[PDB]
């Protein structure tokens, strides 16, 4: 099949073309249930499914599937000063994901960020306690990358402070250095 | 005499009789910090060598193989020898150890069972 | 396959005190994750929730430490919303607090107010 | 299209020793995610750790503010998991401490003890 | 800090460090009223929670069965870690019982006899 993109219900307003399953409970077409499976695809190759259940089920929620597509890879140090290139624009995104590390203990997670709800700030936001049964101490990390284009990525900010559990007195732990807040990777990714 | 910190293991409480040259010696004062005993945690079990009931906890070693925790009720008189009593949060076993003056801690007896 | 759908859309400011409906119930889905915004620094971030293993609480946690060079405060950010229904969302708290830098103290810097803490979208999930 | 397997199910708490064993390679995921809970107010949200760029440390931090008008204390939560193989995972730590914000000071407030962060759930994701 | 009544249980002694806008925690001292242990009455037992050694006798409930008086040695953790040590005042016979931070507390565990 293929449906044109002004017909109510298609997703994202664009034209889809696709397959279509449909059948009868035990094949009794005079009696039974109907059932429908669709599969398609929109103009940027993006899947999704449809399904109508038998019994008066009725139509299940239409159901984007998850899509991603690498837009960055390497060593961004938020205390470095160079611009990165992203090898998509972000406009054709709905998320992207960053994979991050902190200095203490060698942390690794991922940020979330989405792209057409946002600040064009990539924050990044972390803490660390004194790893043994004695020390009361506390380090906080903080840093964000601007968008200087809707394909580009450049560290603004990154900064430490640590929490002295000893004195009980805060200090600056770092101001634009290097070796505090990373990002390896840079994700695009398509939701619903 | 009161020590100036904000550590509830550092803020001790002191007093004695002077006259002349003589003393007693510093009586030393326990408070209980918030109406609660003393934690105590990381460190070595037998690094405790100040005397009273403190609940222990992700001690380093020399704990009863495997006590997690406890309240630990030490004596220690004049001389050092010493009574270690410690009593096993997960199941409310006692352990006891004892030291001689001239001698370190013993192992932990544990108490018997059914 | 992951699978995603929108249950709500909008902007959702946990110190207000109304509900917003959800498209469908969250019974259908296996989590939710929502895109969210926290007053400093105007922070924007996604939060996910596990809707079989939860309290039925979706709570938001972030916090801000002072952007300049000299600066040692930190301010904490939490907040929760209930769902009144299976298809709706409703603001429980806000509250905020600083640990201030300066003086080496911490202080309640708000209590149910607008503008700390908010929501844009609202996503059900499928997954394995 | 990014596709999920359920490696696990239970309640792995960080208080916990016990290794558990996994029913696929973490080598064959570029990401886990997991579900979590910490004690203070039945908080529960998602980590996801990407498993290519990693210390083989599956960490979880949170912190909690008193939930009321009055207290400015803040409680920190930390813990690890470990990989020993590719085929398991073992709780390796959990602390938390107080800020407390009537003394304005810090303290223990817990070692390895059970109840303070669980896992229920570690789901293996593929992503491109 | 003093509190200000002749009733012997509230009356309390307690000090701090403090160093600006920190401080210590309170520093809860126990004294002994006419140097005794304290005696308690006419109570369920289970109520009682600061640390402490105690007489306990006329006692309303959850008490040891047929127990009628006797010391009562409680300890207490912040996280709310307990031990309570009964000892039975006709018998000598101990009487242990804990609460978890989680729980309540366990019912009496006697001690060993042959």
């Amino acid at each position: 099949f293929y449906c044109q993109g002004s017909i109510a219900g298609t997703p994202k307003g664009r034209s889809i073309r696709g397959t279509i399953q449909v059948d009868y409970d035990k094949c009794d077409p005079y009696r039974a249930n109907k059932f429908v499976k669709l599969l398609f695809t929109d103009t940027e190759g993006i899947p999704y499914t449809l399904y109508y259940g038998g019994y008066n089920q009725g139509w299940k929620p239409l159901k984007q599937s998850e899509t991603s597509t690498l837009l960055w890879k390497g060593t961004l140090d938020f205390g470095s000063t160079e611009a990165v290139n992203l090898n998509d624009s972000l406009d054709n995104y709905d998320l992207i994901e960053v994979t991050y590390w902190t200095r203490s203990a060698g942390h690794f997670s991922t940020k979330r960020l989405d792209i057409k709800n946002t600040s064009n700030l990539l924050y990044i936001r972390d803490f660390n306690i004194s790893n043994d049964s004695t020390g009361s101490s506390v380090d906080f990390f903080e840093g964000y990358c601007t968008f200087p284009t809707r394909t580009s990525v450049q560290p603004g900010m990154v900064k430490s402070i640590t929490l002295d559990g000893s004195t009980n007195t805060t200090k600056v732990a770092s101001w634009n250095e290097k070796e505090r807040i990373k990002v390896y990777n840079i994700m695009g990714i398509n939701r619903g | 005499l009161y020590t100036l910190s904000t550590n509830n293991n550092q803020i001790k409480m002191l007093y004695r009789f002077v006259s002349g040259n003589s003393s007693s010696e510093w009586q030393f004062i326990q408070g209980l910090p918030s109406n609660k005993n003393a934690v105590i945690s990381g460190t070595n079990i037998l690094d405790i060598a100040s005397p009273g009931v403190y609940f222990v906890m992700g001690m380093t070693g020399g704990m009863p193989s495997g006590v997690s925790s406890g309240f630990l009720d030490l004596s220690v008189d004049a001389n050092d020898n010493r009574l270690a009593r410690l009593t096993d949060a997960e199941t409310g076993k006692e352990y006891t150890s004892i030291k001689k003056p001239t001698g370190t801690y013993t192992a932990w007896k544990k108490e018997f069972e059914p």
